[PDB]
RNA sequence: UAAUUGCGAUAACGAACGAGACCUUAACCUACUAAAUAGUGGUGCUAGCAUUUGCUGGUUAUCCACUUCUUAGAGGGACUAUCGGUUUCAAGCCGAUGGAAGUUUGAGGCAAUAACAGGUCUGUGAUGCCCUUAGACGUUCUGGGCCGCACGCGCGCUACACUGACGGAGCCAGCGAGUCUAACCUUGGCCGAGAGGUCUUGGUAAUCUUGUGAAACUCCGUCGUGCUGGGGAUAGAGCAUUGUAAUUAUUGCUCUUCAACGAGGAAUUCCUAGUAAGCGCAAGUCAUCAGCUUGCGUUGAUUACGUCCCUGCCCUUUGUACACACC
């Protein structure tokens, strides 16, 4: 009937395109993964320690699609959070601009965001294949 | 400094187990606050004198 | 130029704007369909219009909805009352008044504020407290 | 508290005083009426008057 | 030049304020009661209005 | 994720690092027990011992554990990246360590004392027992000691 | 701003505000009426700034 | 720090022949039978539903709900 | 026990001190034609009901 | 129920009890009947709803509060003590959660039990501070059925807040807990408990 | 009645300042005038998934049209309207219908006469008088201090957790401000775990930062009641930024150290609806520094809709030897 990511629910898209990746290993995975922290607003490293980063380029990734372009300050604000500065009151915090910088690298490398005009990132034509292939199949698991 | 830290009578220890002085514990102390209507300068503005500017 | 409406429905301080035209029945929320919205708790918020009214009623029409402004529950309250104007003020134009006039009844007989828009609002803070009435905090020495 | 003033009831007043034929029940038609007729500064002030002329004129039907 | 809109009108006022304070203090014997200032293409106008002009 | 069903082989309260651990407790937490290694420390060592950290300290085969100290005691050679550690570029070789259990406590006197033996001011500030960091001393500490 | 010179008192506060109204009218002219226009029209109060070609 | 951290065949036993007549199981009800602790009461609630025992009547985290097979 | 359902019949004042007290006359459903006024302690308005929990007791003015 | 789908799909159970009984989120609103005189006319159940969440203005007149869904007025109650102001997206959930866990226990709507509960722990009498001079006694009261459904809420969400406090039994555990304690009262809740020693003290200053 | 706001009684009759009116702001317009710096539909041009026409995007001008949303001009709208209760059937008040709105519509601005030995000579090149005026109480330069710590008091901040922390994931505001003889707000690309660095760029601004993707909150997991993974004081070691200068540590990051605090005595503050509380954000200050303030929006309750018991103040009545008026 066609389809497009805007037909798939949010979260569980991305679980399917996270779960995609790893079964696919053309990754470029830094490799100071497991000991980064994904921003200076959080106490812990990502719990799943092999992987949440192919969950972080599948939201990278998603986010792009639904717009023009972003960019890498763009996603330090989006994925940051409220980093609590011990005693003294909360505040915004913006997350690593290495983490999504070698993300918006990693998945251009792989071909499915190429770098914009206008700057940022616009989602590849060849993205939006691969992106709405997959969000078909997750209609699949409740058809 | 190489007698500030030789410097017996200095730190925490000592004022620690010295007793606090009541003086502490004080209040206002006011000093004339209910006396303000009363004018100290002794000297009381003539009735002419105040005709003559008024 | 087919028979379209256009409509919107303002909560505190969002504006859901909806341009219904003539279609197979689509409900879209500013690129998504209504079954996802996802506050999630408040799915049948948004669902209630359609069933005010009927799950049919929406077979001939195409509805589509955009989302400005507002926070997580303010726009939920105003798509809901975009798509339920538009719905009655599609049949103010295309469709006989006697039926539009049952809907608006359907709909305020129940009303969650669907066709109404709630004039509620934030009120200004005046400087010797934190908010609008709480004060701060005296001792009396 | 919604009392009307002097300023109000005096005007109200002095309108009906000399106004009854005119003025009917209907505040609307007041209304337009006292642009007409009486010069007052404010959209608001002046249905406050009318409203009041209104609510007089609706008794006097009646004792 | 190159100001922006809103430092301009501010900027703008102050100047009016300066304006008039140094005419209120140096016209005092002549009934000085205030300027204007017409901002036009080819001149920068400024009117004195003194009760007694012949000594302004 | 799946049903164990492990055999006496499992042990509780193990010592390591010339202190004590609850066997049946996460072992990444578990070994924060040890003076000088945290979540953050803990969490990465683990995660370089090949080691599973859905496990609790009363499990992992004594291989495993004898691993883990040896990362802990030498993470610059393990690949660990020299600003994770609590004591680096150290003020008498240069070198970066960092200092567990016991040593931890043996290393704070030796920073202590450099400051008073110097005489520097934040060395007298800590012999008085006076807070050091430069916070105001009117209002705030009154109990400590 | 605190209405207070000093600090005595509650803390009365004073919002003052200024209004900026901006106005832009496009025309497609000659060159004598726009000459015509500007030196003419002019009002003590009103801002009058006049830019050129859509570059 | 007190009983059942851990795996004890005995109770893995003690799990499949008392999940009967419990109308309502869930992380809180697990608990209370003086046995296993939260975190592997949470992997009980899936591995009691890899086949029967427990029926899914809730969704998720901070609540779970199962009843007695049917 | 004798549960006894009164339904409110009038609205007369607020007694107590402090005022969060009503007094209220009310009429039984079962065999009614006899009034008694008690005293309320939460909002109330007419055509509520009591459920006076001893029948035949009522009291007056509080402080 | 005569089954209709257009382009963007809507799915079978969200068709089918919609346009039919215009029930809770799953559950019956029918059949749901206040088990005592008054407090009806105070117990709001027909109308029905889907969700506890409601832009209502039940605050700007006196006894227009009384309309609001019975349901949400218990959710409402349960969103405070401070780190829980607001939040009402939170207690909707342990709302729908609870109600399933009252469902498990003992058949019965859970929105038949919750008015169960409340009508069992609303004191009928209670007392009242008249001052008398100095030695102020206690004056027994006749307690309104506005007061007697309102402290039915409080209590019983009271009840279980500082219950489900400290420990591994979640709010919503507690939360039914407590309500299916209160549908017939077992003298083991903390609302019948507080609801029977309220007219306990107003009877003996009778 | 919120009000010397009115009705009514009336040797008074009719009036003005102050209240009200008014003004600003937040609400209602498919009615008027419009808008490439605001946005919508259609058409080109255009990519993806479906094919049976479809669904979802790209394209500061490739054109056509429009003004619902946005913007601000001129108008309109409410007058407590209609009806019914209540009351001296007076002012009014309460309920229902309608309405954008019916608590002075909500929130402010302005605010008479008079009083105080209230505060401010440390805002002023406002000022009387007094002191001082070259070894200066002038002024500038260097350094220190206003932060100093046995303790008493006030406003706050963060918490004692499982309506929770933590980790991923969803992802939504509004009030502002932002660089000329200059270095302000800053997108984007790389380098860096981080803080940040480096190369460029748009913006004197509805045009660029910015859709300020803010925070609670929603979602799936990890943890399990244990001072625990709650809590983050204290403290060691390292790296950066502001600045001429950071030591008594301006700030920021990292690892480590992991205190008190198990809901708090007598007491006491604030508050009635988009309010309380929770939550962050902009502005002021500012080279750097918010745990402060002024504004803003987000999530959004419980309970009153009463009375004079406590307290505070107004009103008459009354006493007075007070009128510099009980200091
Ligand atoms: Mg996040
Ligand atoms: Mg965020
Ligand atoms: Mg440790
Ligand atoms: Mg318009
Ligand atoms: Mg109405
Ligand atoms: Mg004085
Ligand atoms: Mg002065
Ligand atoms: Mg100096
Ligand atoms: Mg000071
Ligand atoms: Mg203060
Ligand atoms: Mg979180
Ligand atoms: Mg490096
Ligand atoms: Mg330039
Ligand atoms: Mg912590
Ligand atoms: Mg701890
Ligand atoms: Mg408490
Ligand atoms: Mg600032
Ligand atoms: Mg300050
Ligand atoms: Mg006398």
């Amino acid at each position: 009937p066609g389809v497009s990511v805007r037909d798939v629910a949010a979260q569980d898209f991305i679980n399917a395109y996270a779960s995609f990746l790893q079964r696919q290993g053309k990754l470029e995975v830094p490799g100071y993964v497991d000991i980064v922290k994904t921003s200076s607003g959080n106490e812990m490293p990502p719990q799943d320690a092999e992987g949440w980063f192919y969950k972080r380029a599948a939201s990278v990734a998603r986010h792009i699609y639904m717009r023009k372009q972003v960019g890498v300050g763009k996603l330090n604000k989006l994925y940051g959070g409220a980093k609590s500065r011990g005693v003294r009151p909360y505040k915004h915090i913006d997350a690593s601009g290495s983490i999504n910088r070698k993300v918006l690298q990693a998945l251009e490398k792989i071909g499915i965001v190429e770098i914009s005009p206008k700057g940022g990132r616009r989602i590849s034509e060849n993205g939006q294949r691969d992106l709405d292939r997959i969000a078909a199949q997750t209609l699949e698991e409740d058809e | 400094n190489e007698g500030a830290i030789r410097d017996k009578t200095a730190g925490r220890r000592n004022n620690r187990s010295k007793d606090v002085t009541d003086s502490a514990t004080t209040k206002k102390s006011n000093t004339r606050r209910a006396t303000d209507r009363h004018s100290r300068t002794g000297k009381t503005d003539t009735k002419k004198k105040v005709n003559q500017g008024w | 130029a087919v028979p379209s409406v256009q409509t919107f429905g303002k909560k505190k301080s969002a504006t859901a704007v909806a341009h219904v035209k003539a279609g197979k029945g689509l409900i879209k929320v500013n690129g998504s369909p209504i079954t996802l919205v996802e506050p999630e708790i408040l799915r049948f918020k948004v669902y209630e219009p359609l069933l005010l009214v009927g799950l049919d009623k929406f077979s001939n029409i195409d509805i589509r909805v955009r989302v400005t402004g507002g926070g997580h529950v303010s726009q939920v309250y105003a798509i809901r009352q975009a798509i339920a104007k538009g719905l009655v003020a599609y049949h103010q134009k295309y469709v006989d008044e006697q039926s539009k006039n049952e809907l608006k009844k359907a709909f305020t007989s129940y009303d969650r504020t669907l066709l109404i828009a709630d004039s509620r609002r934030p009120e200004p803070k005046k400087f010797g407290g934190k908010g609008a009435r709480s004060r701060f905090q005296k001792s009396y020495r | 508290g919604r009392v009307r003033t002097k300023t109000v009831k005096r005007a109200s007043k002095a309108l009906i005083e000399r106004y009854y034929p005119k003025l009917t029940l209907d505040f609307q038609t007041n209304k337009r009426l006292c642009d007409e007729i009486a010069t007052i500064q404010s959209k608001r002030l002046r249905n406050k008057i009318a409203g009041y002329t209104t609510h007089l004129m609706k008794r006097i039907q009646k004792g | 030049a190159l100001i922006s809109k809103k430092r301009k009108l501010v900027a703008d006022g102050v100047f009016y304020a300066e304006l008039n304070e140094f005419f209120t203090r140096e016209l005092a014997e002549e009934g000085y009661s205030g300027v204007e200032v017409r901002v036009t293409p080819t001149k920068t106008e400024v009117i004195i209005r003194a009760t007694r002009t012949q000594d302004v | 994720s799946l049903v164990v069903q492990e055999q006496g082989s499992f042990q509780h309260i193990l010592r390591l690092l010339n202190t004590n651990v609850d066997g049946n407790i996460k072992i990444v937490y578990a070994l924060t027990t040890i003076k000088g290694v945290g979540r953050r420390y803990s969490n990465l060592v683990c995660k370089k011992a090949d080691v599973d950290l859905h496990k609790r300290a009363g499990e992992l085969t004594q291989e495993e554990l004898e691993r883990i100290v040896q990362i802990m005691q030498n993470p610059t050679h393990y690949k660990i990246p020299a600003w994770f550690l609590n004591r680096q570029n150290d003020i008498t070789d240069g070198k970066d360590y960092h200092t567990l259990a016991n040593n931890v406590e043996s290393k704070l006197r030796d920073d202590l004392e450099r400051l008073k033996k110097i005489r520097a001011h934040r060395g007298i500030r800590h012999f008085w027992g006076l807070r050091v960091r430069g916070q105001h001393t009117k209002t705030t500490g009154r109990r400590r000691a | 701003t605190r209405k207070t010179p000093n600090g005595e008192g509650s803390k009365t506060w004073e919002t003052y505000e200024m209004r900026i109204h901006k106005r832009y009218i496009d025309l497609e002219a000659p060159v004598q009426i726009v000459k015509r226009i500007t030196q003419i029209t002019i009002e003590p109060g009103v801002d009058v700034e006049v830019v050129v070609a859509s570059n | 720090a007190q009983h059942a951290v851990i795996l004890d065949q005995e109770k893995y036993d003690r799990i499949l022949k008392e999940v009967p007549t419990y109308r309502y199981v869930s992380v809180s009800v697990l608990v209370d039978r003086l046995k296993i602790g939260g975190s592997l009461a949470r992997i009980a609630l899936r591995h009691l539903e890899k086949e029967g025992i427990i029926k899914p009547i809730s969704k998720h985290s901070k609540q779970a709900i199962y009843t007695r097979a049917t | 026990t004798p549960v006894t359902l009164a339904k409110v019949i009038k609205v007369l004042g607020r007694t107590g001190s402090r005022g969060g007290v009503t007094q209220v006359r009310v009429e039984f459903l079962e065999d009614t034609s006899r009034t008694i006024v008690r005293n309320v302690k939460g909002p109330v308005r007419e055509n509520d009901i009591l459920v006076l929990m001893e029948s035949e007791r009522e009291a007056r003015r509080l402080r | 129920f005569t089954p209709v789908v257009l382009a963007t799909p809507i799915p079978e159970e969200v068709q089918q009890a919609q346009t039919e009984i215009k029930l809770f989120n799953k559950w019956s609103f029918e059949e749901v009947e206040v088990k005592d005189a008054s407090l009806v006319d105070y117990v709001q159940v027909r109308q029905p709803i889907f969700v506890a969440h409601t832009a209502g203005r039940y605050a700007n007149k006196r006894f227009r509060k009384a309309q609001c869904p019975i349901i949400e007025r218990l959710t409402n109650s349960l969103m405070m003590n401070g780190r829980n102001n607001g939040k009402k997206l939170k207690a909707v959930r342990i709302i729908k959660h609870t109600l399933d866990i009252i469902n498990v226990l003992t058949d019965q709507n859970p929105i038949q039990v919750v008015v169960d509960a409340i009508t069992n722990t609303g004191p009928r009498e209670d007392t009242t501070r008249v001052g008398g001079g100095g030695a102020a006694r206690r004056q027994a009261v006749d307690v309104s059925p506005l007061r007697r459904v309102n402290q039915a809420i409080a209590l019983l969400t009271i009840g279980a807040r500082e219950a489900a406090f400290r420990n591994i039994k979640t709010i919503a555990e507690t939360l039914a807990e407590e309500l299916i304690n209160a549908a017939k009262g077992s003298s083991t809740s903390y609302a019948i408990k507080k609801k029977d020693e309220l007219e306990r003290v107003a009877k003996s200053n009778r």
